[PDB]
């Protein structure tokens, strides 16, 4: 299996702080890579897919990029609505593979 | 029923050597081809070439004296340059197509010798009687 | 210790190129081609493990389809009429009567002093032409006068592309890759062996693929290099697309002795009033096509790039139109209203197509030869699926603004291909040593 | 657009058969897409059960829940479910059902929370 | 105690479709065709019991020699003039000169325009025709303008019907069945084993076999369903009839250029005077034939009933005339003169047949094609020998009046079934197992 | 490497039996022989008449009971009438062309003996058991 890491666990942030997570893979998945907010009590929606490309409805502020085995989600001027719980998942091979999952929380 | 043998080790595979040595000889069209008559030639090319390679191989194992059967013993020592490697790393660790390739390069050296096995052997046997 | 000991009958193989059989109505060509039949095919061997290595865009079998197809269809229609003697200064009017505006044009009515049986005699007769065979002059002449002299297609030969099979000779066998999704090249992990392929219907066209196979789960794009804008972008769609094309007018159609046993065939006066071609494509189901498309075209483009599809530029109708034959007629049709979008990188019923068509048909490329499809009386309708596409990129300066690719023609190995992809002939080769513990 | 929906026993006991069924309105279960199950176990992260597609079957299972699981559509009333045996304490979790495309998911429903107890 | 045992040779066999070889002038096409030597072949080997069962209704020889003879005669003559430009209209007026009363209006005297070997220049020529070849206008025409470009036999090239040896290639075996009087179908008790036939001529004919083998004892009456009218009714005689035929008048043969080494052969005036072409059939033999056939014919007829001969009524040549080739010309004999009787059932010198000939000849049924027969210089002489009738049934409702049988047409096969129902082809299949009290 | 041996005396030649039997199975044509088809026919004649020439021979192999090994004693005795020579005469001091020349007239009564020779091996193999 192709096993996925997240690192940090958890990020403090106020509003408007630039904050990024790290996502990596225990194998290469060159750009197979899906990245989600999740909110408590409910599904996550999407944000980004084949690590860079922003999904529909997704705000501007919501960016990344990656390669191989590191890739990073970076949320500009981070706001209210977007303290959630961060993921990522690889789906170059199967099963399908989440990380651990990065929470952010607000100072 | 063919080639699920193909990624066995070699010995398991041993027990399948008839399962693909018995492949190889494996109207309406009987007017198309007397008709537009290239594609009677490419249909009779075909089945001569599978004739001849069939008869090839015979031929060779009739020259290393193991026509008939499909294993045989040839008194020719492995040099182990060849293949540096125990039997039990092969034999039940390698499959077919790994082993084709880890020696691919010593076949015309082998077939050379397995002639030449065969050649003495004939000789002796004359000289006896 | 150990002593060369012979095995024979060794599973093992090496990359091949030989002929396959063909395997398989009365007047259809591949029909009567190949009489081989093929049916109870159970013969599917799971391979386990082998992982074989596959390249489809180096892949023989593509290219022994188009040397049989070319052969077979100018096998079948060269024993037919031979129209030289068509290649007459023609004299013509336009067709205006119950017309429509944008057939206005679009037909010639010629008169022609054409042979009779007899060395000794002619006849006047004429026809209806569309614009697209025939040429003024400075009075007009049919076009293809200036390179060849044409046949007629036979009204008894079939090309209904039946599908059809491949099947090794004895000493081959054909690898089949099962990897969902395999884009082509590579370590496929999960084959089996075959002795034959499973049918596919030998299909002309251009631009769009039409009655293929559909991908097993997912929208495959595939190409020999997808940074390089010299090749074609072939896609494999998961769900079909329906497109309904049809030929109106009610047309008749005569037959004109115009030798010892050569028969001629007219276009007669046709009946009703006189429409344009065209094809109707649904609405919703290409727009949800190509939005598949694009999210997976995405995989190889920057992030939030901004794509589009555009129309499709070029010099000629087998490169810009959408051709295709059905109902026995030749198809020009205009795909522009289908290549036309935005896609914004973030965004939340039926496109008609006006069509044209030809008699005057070289089929591929070449310079000379051509069949001139004989005319079909009544009306025609056609529904097909339209399983993938080719496409190709623009490849200018990276400024942002991503391609605004467009569908293109090329020759028939990329519509086999495309089908093709699974398949590898290998040699089998039985005869092979090993060390063994054993004497004579 | 899409709106998925799962319903079915919030408690199952231990070596029952668990049942879920996931509605889906707003778009066909016929469509070229991946019918996905997906579990989170409470405290845990989010783990990919399988999928199946809608036009194709062809199914995708995590391998250690293949003797047990199985995936399948019922296209009369639109729905796609999961139907997993032989239940234990380890597979509580909040099951989901999502429309899978391309490279992710593009819809998901609610969930259903199951527990697995006597 | 006992284990199965292989035997390989063993002396076994199935029934065969397979190609034979054909064995044996300069200008003959069957000496040309196969040079496989045949003479020496005391190779007939008696084969004790077996009684082979034949049918010689299914022999697969016969549908060999009919497709082999006729692609033959069509790659012999493929190559040779191609007297397309002979289509045209024609001035003719008739013949009469030094005629008899039933030549008039036989033969036409035309002229045309024909071309020269300049692509600019035409001459002036004319042909005398037989009637039946040309057809009149509303001037008159050939009448295969109709249908087909002819070509004009090669002068060269030789169709006596010489006769030609089949022999089985390796792996089969030809079964003779020597059982005197054998109908056709059944257990034959005494069969021979050879590798090559007897010789047979492949000689054309209707209604009456020619030149072909006796019966070795008496009269031979066979069918496929004696009893169905829908069958021909095959008759070998087990002695000749002698039959004379001429083709009077001393003719002669122009040679023109219509093109650049298109040589035609027209038919130029007639030496001494024009007579009817016809054949002498001896009286008193031929009455004694058909009496032996009727005495044979009773055998499934009831009793006393009384049997006709009757006039082969039917539309056309090939269907109601006695057609042969011999000197080269093509014959159409009016053979009703020879069926016309009442046998009573109890009852206690030459016959003239007129004879027409022509040379525009389709020769196996056919829309297009035929060979345009050259003309023949001088005057023709020849003697067969009658071996043989094709006699069909009228089948109406029997209120005693049995049928008046006519003699008749239909296709080659049943020229050669005649002979040919002697043979049998078979596979030998030498590998094969019992049970043997032995091991290894 | 092939026929150098044709001259040797017929003894020292008899160890090239392996030299010259070995040689008896022995793009672009591709497309030119399947246009002007003719080409194509005379090359699959010669190909067929090699691959029925060498079964002609392995065929009285077979018959002979010497179907394996370049030599075999077929124990039908030597007529001196065939040849009335020595082995030292021609063994020792002929060629094989020459020798082939010498004999080549009982080419015929020697194979029908050794076919019955075989027959007779056979059928006492069978009668034992
Ligand atoms: C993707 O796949 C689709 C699906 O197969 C395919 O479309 C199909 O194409 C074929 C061929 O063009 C269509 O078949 C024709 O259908 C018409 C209509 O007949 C209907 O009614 C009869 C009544 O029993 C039904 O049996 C029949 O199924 C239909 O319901 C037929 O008339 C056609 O036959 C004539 O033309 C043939 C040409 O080769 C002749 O061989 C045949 O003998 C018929 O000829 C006779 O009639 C002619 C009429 O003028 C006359 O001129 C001739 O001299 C002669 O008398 C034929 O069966 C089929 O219906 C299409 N399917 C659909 C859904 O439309 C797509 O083409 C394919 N796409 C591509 C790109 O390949
Ligand atoms: C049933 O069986 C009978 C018996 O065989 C058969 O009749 C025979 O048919 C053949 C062919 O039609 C006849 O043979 C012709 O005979 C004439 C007459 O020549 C006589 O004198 C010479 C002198 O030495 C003798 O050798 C000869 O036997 C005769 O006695 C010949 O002239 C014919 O040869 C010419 O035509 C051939 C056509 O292919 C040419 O190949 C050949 O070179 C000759 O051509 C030359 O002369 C032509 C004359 O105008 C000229 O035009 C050419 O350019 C060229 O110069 C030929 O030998 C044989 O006599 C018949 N037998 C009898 C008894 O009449 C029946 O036909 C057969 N029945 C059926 C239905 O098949
Ligand atoms: C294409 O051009 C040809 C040539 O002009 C058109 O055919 C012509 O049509 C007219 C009217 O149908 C024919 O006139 C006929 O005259 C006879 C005289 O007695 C009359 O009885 C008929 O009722 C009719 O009026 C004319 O003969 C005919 N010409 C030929 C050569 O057939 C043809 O209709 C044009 N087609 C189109 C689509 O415009
Ligand atoms: C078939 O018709 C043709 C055409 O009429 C006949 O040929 C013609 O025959 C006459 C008489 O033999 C030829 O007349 C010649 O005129 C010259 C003039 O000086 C004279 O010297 C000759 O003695 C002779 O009278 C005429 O030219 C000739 N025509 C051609 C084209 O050759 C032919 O005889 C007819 N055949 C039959 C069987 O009726
Ligand atoms: C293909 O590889 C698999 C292993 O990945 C082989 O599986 C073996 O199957 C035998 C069957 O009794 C087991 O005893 C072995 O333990 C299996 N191997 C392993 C590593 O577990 C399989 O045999 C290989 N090829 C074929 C053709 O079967
Ligand atoms: C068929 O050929 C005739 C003969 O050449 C063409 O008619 C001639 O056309 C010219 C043009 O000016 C006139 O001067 C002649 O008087 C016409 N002759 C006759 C007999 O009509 C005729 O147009 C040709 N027809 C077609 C349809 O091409
Ligand atoms: C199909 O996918 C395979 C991946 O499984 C691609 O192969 C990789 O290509 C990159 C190119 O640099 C190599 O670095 C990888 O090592 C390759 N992987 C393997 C397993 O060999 C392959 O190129 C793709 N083919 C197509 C046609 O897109
Ligand atoms: C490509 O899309 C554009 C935008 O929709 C099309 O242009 C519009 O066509 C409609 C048709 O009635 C017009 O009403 C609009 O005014 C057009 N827009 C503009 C800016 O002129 C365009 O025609 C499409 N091209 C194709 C080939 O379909
Ligand atoms: C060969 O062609 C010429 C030229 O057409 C034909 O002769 C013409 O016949 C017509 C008929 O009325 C006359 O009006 C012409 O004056 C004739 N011209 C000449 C130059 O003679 C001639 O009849 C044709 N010959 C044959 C045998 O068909
Ligand atoms: C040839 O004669 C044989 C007789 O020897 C016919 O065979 C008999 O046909 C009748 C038909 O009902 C059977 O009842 C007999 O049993 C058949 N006899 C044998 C020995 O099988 C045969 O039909 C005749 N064939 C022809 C062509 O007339
Ligand atoms: C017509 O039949 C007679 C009688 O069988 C044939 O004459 C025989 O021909 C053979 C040929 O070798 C001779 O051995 C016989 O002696 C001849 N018989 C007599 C009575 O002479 C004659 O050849 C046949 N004619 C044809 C054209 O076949
Ligand atoms: C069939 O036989 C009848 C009877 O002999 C033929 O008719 C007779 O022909 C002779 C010929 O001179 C006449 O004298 C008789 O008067 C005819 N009889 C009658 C009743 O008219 C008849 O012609 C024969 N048919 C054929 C085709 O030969
Ligand atoms: C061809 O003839 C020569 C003699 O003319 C042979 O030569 C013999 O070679 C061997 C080699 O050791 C010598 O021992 C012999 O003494 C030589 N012969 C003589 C007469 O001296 C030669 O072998 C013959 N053929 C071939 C194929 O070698
Ligand atoms: C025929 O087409 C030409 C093309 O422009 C047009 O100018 C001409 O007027 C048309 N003729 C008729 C009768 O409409
Ligand atoms: C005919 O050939 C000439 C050759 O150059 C070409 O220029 C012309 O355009 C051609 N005719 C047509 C209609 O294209
Ligand atoms: C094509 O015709 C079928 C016939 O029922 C219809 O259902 C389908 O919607 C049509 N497709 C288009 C694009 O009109
Ligand atoms: C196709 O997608 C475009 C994207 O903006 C949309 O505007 C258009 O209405 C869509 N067409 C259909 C048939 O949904
Ligand atoms: C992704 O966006 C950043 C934003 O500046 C850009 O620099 C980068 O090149 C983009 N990536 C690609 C591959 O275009
Ligand atoms: C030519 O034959 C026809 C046929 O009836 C006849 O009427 C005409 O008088 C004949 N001509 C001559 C010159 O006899
Ligand atoms: C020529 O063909 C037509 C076609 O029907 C036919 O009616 C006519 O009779 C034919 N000519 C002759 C001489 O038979
Ligand atoms: C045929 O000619 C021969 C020549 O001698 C003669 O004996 C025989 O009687 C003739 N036959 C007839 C029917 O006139
Ligand atoms: C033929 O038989 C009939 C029967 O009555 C007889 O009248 C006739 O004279 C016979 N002919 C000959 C040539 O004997
Ligand atoms: C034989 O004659 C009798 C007399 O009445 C008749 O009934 C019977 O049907 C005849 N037989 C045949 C087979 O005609
Ligand atoms: C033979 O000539 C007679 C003469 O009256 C005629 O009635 C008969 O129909 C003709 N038969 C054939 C086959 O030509």
């Amino acid at each position: 299996d192709i096993v996925m890491t997240q690192s940090p666990s958890s990020l403090s942030a106020s509003v408007g702080d630039t904050v990024t997570i790290t996502c990596r893979a225990s194998q290469d998945i060159t750009n197979d890579l899906a990245w989600y907010q999740q909110k408590p009590g409910k599904a996550p929606k999407a944000l980004i897919y084949y690590a860079s490309n922003l999904e529909s409805g997704v705000p501007s502020r919501f960016s990344g990029s990656g390669a191989g085995t590191d890739f990073t989600l970076t949320i500009s001027s981070l706001q209210p609505e977007d303290f959630a719980l961060y993921y990522c998942q690889q789906h170059n091979n199967y099963p399908l593979t989440f990380g651990p999952g990065t929470k952010v929380d607000i100072k | 029923g063919f080639l699920g043998a193909a990624g066995s080790t070699m010995g398991a595979a041993s027990m399948t050597l008839t399962v693909q040595a018995r492949n190889l000889l494996s109207p309406e069209c009987q007017q198309h081809l007397l008709k537009l008559t290239v594609w009677g030639i490419k249909q009779l090319q075909a089945r001569v070439l599978a004739v001849e390679r069939y008869l090839r191989d015979q031929q060779l194992l009739g020259i290393w004296g193991c026509s008939g059967k499909l294993i045989c013993c040839t008194n020719v020592p492995w040099n182990s340059s060849w293949s540096n490697r125990n039997l039990s790393e092969i034999w039940d660790n390698m499959t077919w197509l790994q082993w084709d390739k880890e020696i691919s390069n010593y076949t015309q050296i082998i077939y050379g010798l397995l002639e030449e096995s065969q050649n003495q052997q004939e000789k002796n046997e004359q000289d006896l009687l | 210790n150990l002593w060369v000991t012979v095995y024979y009958g060794v599973p093992v193989w090496k990359d091949a190129e030989t002929t396959l059989f063909c395997a398989s109505k009365k007047h259809n060509v591949w029909a009567t081609h190949c009489c081989v039949p093929t049916d109870p095919n159970p013969q599917e061997i799971h391979l386990e493990n082998v992982t074989e290595e596959f390249n489809m865009w180096k892949n023989n079998m593509v290219e022994q389809m188009h040397t049989d197809i070319i052969s077979l269809w100018d096998q079948s229609l060269k024993p037919c009429v031979k129209l030289t003697p068509l290649c007459v200064t023609l004299q013509c009017t336009n067709v205006t009567n119950n017309i429509t505006d944008d057939m206005r044009g679009e037909l010639k009515n010629c008169s022609f002093n054409m042979t009779t049986e007899l060395r000794d005699k002619k006849q006047k007769v004429y026809s209806l032409f569309y614009r697209l065979d025939v040429v003024q002059i400075n009075e007009y002449r049919l076009i293809n006068c200036n390179t060849s002299a044409i046949t007629q297609a036979c009204p008894k030969v079939s090309f209904e592309p039946i599908p059809i099979h491949y099947c090794a000779p004895a000493g081959f066998a054909i690898l089949k890759c099962k990897d969902k999704k395999f884009n082509g090249t590579g370590p496929c992990p999960s084959v089996s062996t075959v002795q034959c392929t499973h049918g596919i219907k030998p299909v002309v066209s251009t631009q769009l693929l039409l009655n293929g196979s559909l991908a097993e789960e997912e929208v495959m794009i595939r190409s020999e290099n997808i940074t390089n804008n010299a090749k074609n972008i072939l896609v494999q769609f998961n769900t079909p697309v329906q497109i309904n094309c049809t030929r109106p007018n009610n047309n008749t159609r005569k037959s004109i002795r115009i030798g010892p046993g050569q028969w001629f065939y007219a276009t007669g006066d046709i009946i009703g009033d006189i429409r344009q071609a065209h094809c109707n494509v649904s609405k919703a189901t290409w727009n949800e096509t190509l939005g598949k498309v694009v999210k997976q075209l995405r995989k190889h483009f920057g992030n939030n790039t901004i794509i589009r599809f555009a129309n499709s530029s070029g010099g000629d109708l087998e490169v810009t139109t959408h051709s295709f034959n059905c109902g026995g007629e030749f198809f020009y049709c205009n795909t522009s209203g289908l290549f036309n979008s935005t896609w914004i990188s973030n965004t939340s019923d039926s496109i008609t197509l006006p069509c044209r068509i030809k008699q005057i048909i070289n089929m591929w490329q070449r310079i000379g030869q051509a069949m001139y499809a004989p005319p079909i009386q009544g009306v025609i309708r056609c529904v097909s699926n339209i399983t993938g596409l080719i496409l190709t990129r623009d490849g200018g300066s990276t400024n942002s603004t991503t391609e605004t690719f467009r569908p293109g023609g090329g020759d028939m190995r990329d519509n086999w291909r495309s089908e093709l992809y699974k398949y590898k002939v290998v040699k089998i080769e039985p005869l092979g040593v090993a060390p063994t513990r054993c004497k004579r | 657009q899409v709106q998925l929906q799962e319903s079915g026993p919030a408690v199952v006991q231990p070596s029952e058969t668990l049942s879920l069924t996931c509605a889906v309105s707003g778009g066909s279960i016929s469509g070229g897409y991946g019918w996905t199950w997906i579990r989170q176990a409470p405290g845990k992260a989010l783990e990919w059960i399988g999928n199946i597609y809608g036009h194709s079957g062809s199914t995708n299972y995590k391998s250690s829940l293949k003797r047990r699981l199985t995936i399948s559509t019922d296209t009369s009333k639109n729905q796609f479910s999961l139907k997993l045996t032989s239940v234990t304490a380890a597979d509580t979790a909040v099951y989901y059902c999502a429309r899978w495309s391309t490279a992710d998911f593009d819809y998901w429903g609610q969930g259903v929370l199951v527990t697995v107890s006597s």
